């Protein structure tokens, strides 16, 4: 079961899950994510990024580093085989200096997601309400905006489309310059999936999927964020 | 549990009453006579023999009859002995008049009010309350005005000030009301509660609830029941801390944080309920959707004699995203009969300010007989070519003998006589303001209210 | 210059008759009612006399000079009668007869006005219901015979809505120094009437009702409009908020709808309050009408009930007005009385067992406290007060204060209260049966402060 | 004087400016524009590129053409001397197969200008007020929202000020996520110049500086319309 992944994080008394247990949690609710593998070697990372497909995207993975950019942990759009292979030295090495004594679970091999219009899914639990889904625009419209809806779960067909046309930012789905317009049913669903994990896992603090984006066809959730209780 | 003996009890003790009219158990006590509950009514005093008229009792256990319901304004520092004889007697409701609990920090007060209530298997109103009415009862357990219109509204207040005053204003306002309920603290009953008896209440047709906060873990419960019973009655709340600023004196005033104003906005749209900002719009929204069926489609006419209420009007309704769109040739035909060529039948129909009283009573009429009219507002610009009394008897003739019900608000503009002419209206229960803007604000509630109820509906779809 | 146009010596009325259901009789009858003291003559073909005074067939006939000539003929007739008018010298034409640019006929308006003005003649409207100046007695309209008086100016482009708000004055208790119905804006307009009202010491405020202005007209008006916003606050009831709106507007005027954005940008630059509706551009002129403008940001809210406060408190956040600590002296003087349950957060909520003269030593003491600047009084009527004894305490503070700062009152309750509010207006005390149409009314005095402050910074010299 | 490109337009029966004419009457103004060149031939185009210094950009100046990029007319972000010659000769084709009839009057050598916070300033004759100045936020900001702010010509220091406080993306301008806050009194500068070449040029029917580019001090026009009446 997938809850063994909240309770074992649980066991060893962390307050959150790591990138990719967080991926696998919200990727067995149908919401759709970014291929990954945990790579525990150099050569464990060749193997997955043929797997998962150039180009790829190196993370380090652990509890002491959550600002991943920050230390050298982050390493994008890698196309061929030891792209990877210098990139896999260079975060293993970076992070020893920034920050020495990490403990390594690995470094996650990733999906590298092409550009697209970016999203925000968010869960959050309000004293009133309960476990509440909201939804905005990745940027500037969310962040500096705060160009936002939120919907009280679970999520009703009706309430994933109607929280999703309310935001200003609407539009930027529709089809603007330069950009096609985006699979909104694919939203709406990923919205009432979220609306679900909430109403479901009372041990989830918070959740956020950010950033997620969505293209013509499909929707793919690049990061996650889960917090628990 | 269930509230049916709270809203329609045999008997009522009174704590608190006494020879001194001034005491607020003695206000309760004079209402609840004067208003003309014909269930036992028991005075409850330490020394009286009597109060009133109706024997007093020291003790509401002391009463030779199954209390219902027990109205208890003594001081805080001791409900909790009256709750415990109150629970000797087997009473099932508290009503607790008396302030000086939560909203002052007294916490543990409150909780333990509750409590012990609760261990009896009594259901506390309150506390910090100013009553409650049920006019289907004939019963006025309030120290609020002695009287109310008589009709299919239910007003609940978490505001004991604002509410009781409103409770006057309805009368001003023409409102029939079927209850008041304060709910003050909300300490164990709260909107829940009551929406669950409201639904099922064939004489209360519609809710409005002034509310400054709901408990934590409630909201699930407030959305799936206040949907439920927008299905079939609307829903109007004035809620107050809709600003953060607004929040910070809301939470002064109840003694606890009231919540999220985006997430109590979006609970109110799942729900199916509309937000009113203000007194006005909430009693405006009121009086139109308590007299009136909701439209069945989106064909709305604005008739008018005059073309700056017509923009007035047709501006407020695409702010509140309603369109008006041409109407239909019978009813442009009908209307040629007697208009001016220069009359403007675009939608706001203008009749022309030459309109006599008598082309209000034909043009109302051919509107709603209409089978592609589902809507009308009427607007009325006094001019010395007519009588505001006149145009308001034709348009009462015009509903009546249309022989449909149809949505209809009406806007009249003027002097005095014209205030006389909305009096008429709104006493015929019709819906009518002094000026477009609120009468088209009271036409756009009435298709709130039906795209709410259809959004519910949809919410609600199997699968 | 407008002078003769509000105060003639003489006036014509061209179109009267034995007939009194005429328009132009019924301009007549209000012409006396009303007390006009210059000369009247009714303009009639065949009358001998009309209401006891002697009736000429032409105005050149009149043996005196005509200042204004009131017209209400049918309209082939009107060009005739401006011809004699202009033959006879008069300065203003009038023109209260409907059917030209409004419906289509836009030649035969330029005409009109080409004719007026080739005689040095000025036209008012076509099409109107006329116009009213109570410094001159003088009521010019077949609409109300009477106003009450005061330092409000009226324009409506408006004729039906115009001549019916003409009535509503009386009910909302606003006094009225003047009436304009400007119709067509063939060629005097709001410009022209802002002109002279910024000169005219009889006129505080001015509303105006207004759908459209003319083509190269924009730019003197907000010239103009700037500059009176200096001194008096301009009130702009704006038809065709919304694209259908214009849409209505320009079927009733039979002019094109201009741009919403530049209208709303233009009334900015010009220091003008936008109202949405009649409600709130009236209970925005009955404050403007009755205070000063506020010297400062500290408002006080006086409050018996908690729930008004916060009614009142989102109300003034929505106007992006915002309440802060009230002064600590004003604190301790209120606690001389108050119980100690009572919240001076700001709304002051002196609780809901507050008997009538507390409203009057709080308003007392917040008007006299030199850290307040302004003060909105909120009643919950219960029967611990009489709503008429909370007035009068209101009232006594404000006479007691003898300072002037903004005050509203908001004053909810049954037929009692209704009374107590009618009496506090006709005191001139801006008085609502709500707290937030109270702080509504509030805030259109700061937002007058703003706009005023708006304009000064704007004319700065560079 | 400035007036004389007017008047050489409207002598040859031209209801618009090009864009370098466009460019020096904006400047002459004082309103900062792009470092331009005319090359008549390739040898000027690598030649001015070089005087100006890399990266550049080059457009077509034409009559007949009036949205460059949609014929293939502009290439920006030449980094060298050969990406310049392949530029050259790619929009002179370009611009021959798609607008055959086309007076070639030269191509503009442009400087690249940085990534900025991009900016819309109009003019324009509303029949009521007269020459109106037009303020919003480029990109989906005023293309796909419609979020712009207008003052009557002339404009006080006042007006340009609180219209660029009116927008609803005014918050770009102020500091936000990978971005400084950018030149406000250069912008208000800008807007009251344009409100004086409303008022002044009365042959000057409307006008269009978009993209202008707000950097963290000054400002600077990418791109000008001037349409002649
Ligand atoms: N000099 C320049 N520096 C930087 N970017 C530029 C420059 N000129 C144009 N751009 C960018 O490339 C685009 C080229 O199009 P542009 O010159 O505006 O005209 P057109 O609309 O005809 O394509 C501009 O919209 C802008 O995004
Ligand atoms: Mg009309
Ligand atoms: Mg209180």
């Amino acid at each position: 079961s997938s809850r063994d992944l909240l309770l074992k994080a649980k066991e060893n008394g962390r307050k959150s899950l790591l990138e990719h247990e967080a991926k696998y949690f919200i990727s067995s609710y149908g919401i759709p994510v970014t291929n990954i593998r945990l790579a525990k070697s150099e050569e464990e990372a060749v193997n997955f990024s043929r797997e998962i497909g150039f180009p790829v995207v190196l993370k380090i993975v652990s509890p002491q580093v959550v600002h991943k950019s920050d230390v050298g942990g982050v390493k994008v759009n890698l196309r061929s085989e030891e792209e990877v292979r210098k990139a896999y030295r260079e975060i293993i090495e970076n992070v020893k200096r920034n920050v020495p004594n990490a403990e390594i679970e690995g470094i996650l091999v990733q999906e590298f997601a092409p550009p697209g219009v970016e999203l925000i899914i968010g869960l959050l639990r309000d004293p009133q309400f309960g476990p509440t889904v909201m939804f905005g625009l990745g940027g500037v419209f969310v962040e500096l905006f705060r160009d936002v809806s939120f919907r009280v779960a679970p999520l009703s067909e009706q309430d994933a489309e109607s929280m999703i046309k309310e935001v200003k930012a609407y539009k930027l789905l529709t089809g603007f310059r330069g950009m096609e317009p985006v699979d909104i049913e694919a939203i709406k669903d990923a919205l009432i999936r979220a609306g679900r994990i909430g109403v479901e896992n009372e041990e989830i603090a918070e959740m956020d999927l950010n950033p997620v984006i969505a293209y013509p066809k499909g929707i793919k959730v690049v990061d996650a964020r889960i917090i628990l209780r | 549990n269930d509230l049916e003996r709270l809203f329609n009890p045999s008997a009522i003790a009174v704590v608190g009453a006494s020879k001194d009219p001034s005491k607020i158990g003695s206000q309760i006590l004079r209402n609840l006579l004067s208003y003309g509950f014909k269930g036992k009514v028991y005075p409850i005093n330490p020394t009286a023999d009597e109060l009133m008229g109706l024997k007093c009792y020291p003790k509401v256990s002391d009463v030779p009859d199954k209390v219902d319901v027990a109205v208890i304004s003594v001081p805080s520092d001791k409900v909790l002995g009256v709750i415990d004889d109150c629970g000797k007697a087997g009473v099932k409701f508290a009503v607790v008049i008396t302030s000086g609990f939560k909203e002052v920090g007294n916490e543990e007060l409150e909780e333990e009010l509750v409590r012990r209530a609760h261990s009896y298997g009594m259901r506390v109103l309150g506390p910090n309350i100013f009553g409650y009415l049920y006019a289907p009862a004939r019963l006025n357990a309030t120290f609020g005005p002695k009287d109310v219109l008589s009709g299919n509204v239910a007003f609940i207040s978490q505001s004991g000030a604002l509410g009781i005053a409103l409770m006057g204003y309805t009368v001003v306002e023409n409102i029939g009301i079927s209850s008041i309920v304060s709910v003050g603290n909300k300490a164990d009953l709260d909107d829940v509660d009551l929406l669950d008896f409201f639904d099922k209440d064939p004489n209360t047709g519609v809710i409005m609830i002034y509310l400054e906060g709901i408990a934590p873990g409630r909201g699930r419960m407030f959305i799936d029941v206040a949907s439920r019973v927008s299905l079939r009655k609307p829903i109007i709340v004035i809620k107050a801390g809709r600003t953060e600023v607004g929040a910070r004196a809301a939470a002064s005033h109840t003694g606890s944080i009231a919540g999220s104003v985006a997430i109590y906005e979006s609970a109110f749209k799942q729900s199916g309920i509309l937000m009113a900002k203000s007194v006005e719009d909430a009693f405006d929204w009121t009086k139109a959707l308590s007299w009136n069926p909701i439209p069945e489609g989106e064909r709305l006419i604005v008739l008018t004699n005059g073309g700056g209420a017509g923009v007035q009007s047709t501006d407020t309704f695409a702010d509140n995203g309603i369109y008006l769109s041409k109407p239909p040739e019978s009813l442009i035909q009908e209307i040629k009969k007697f208009v001016p060529p220069f009359a403007s039948f675009a939608n706001p129909i203008d009749i022309t300010g030459m309109a006599p009283d008598d082309w209000y009573y034909m043009g109302t009429l051919a509107a709603l007989k209409n089978p592609d009219v589902d809507a009308l507002t009427v607007l009325y610009c006094q001019t010395a070519v007519t009588t505001p009394i006149g145009v308001a008897k034709g348009i009462v003739d015009a509903i009546k003998e249309a022989g449909n019900s149809k949505p209809v608000t009406v806007g009249m503009v003027g002097g005095p006589e014209v205030a006389e002419a909305v009096s008429f209206l709104n006493k015929q229960r019709i819906a009518a303001y002094p000026t477009p803007e609120r009468a088209s604000s009271a036409m756009s509630a009435l298709y709130a209210y039906a795209r709410a109820r259809s959004y519910v509906m949809k919410s609600l779809a199997v699968r």
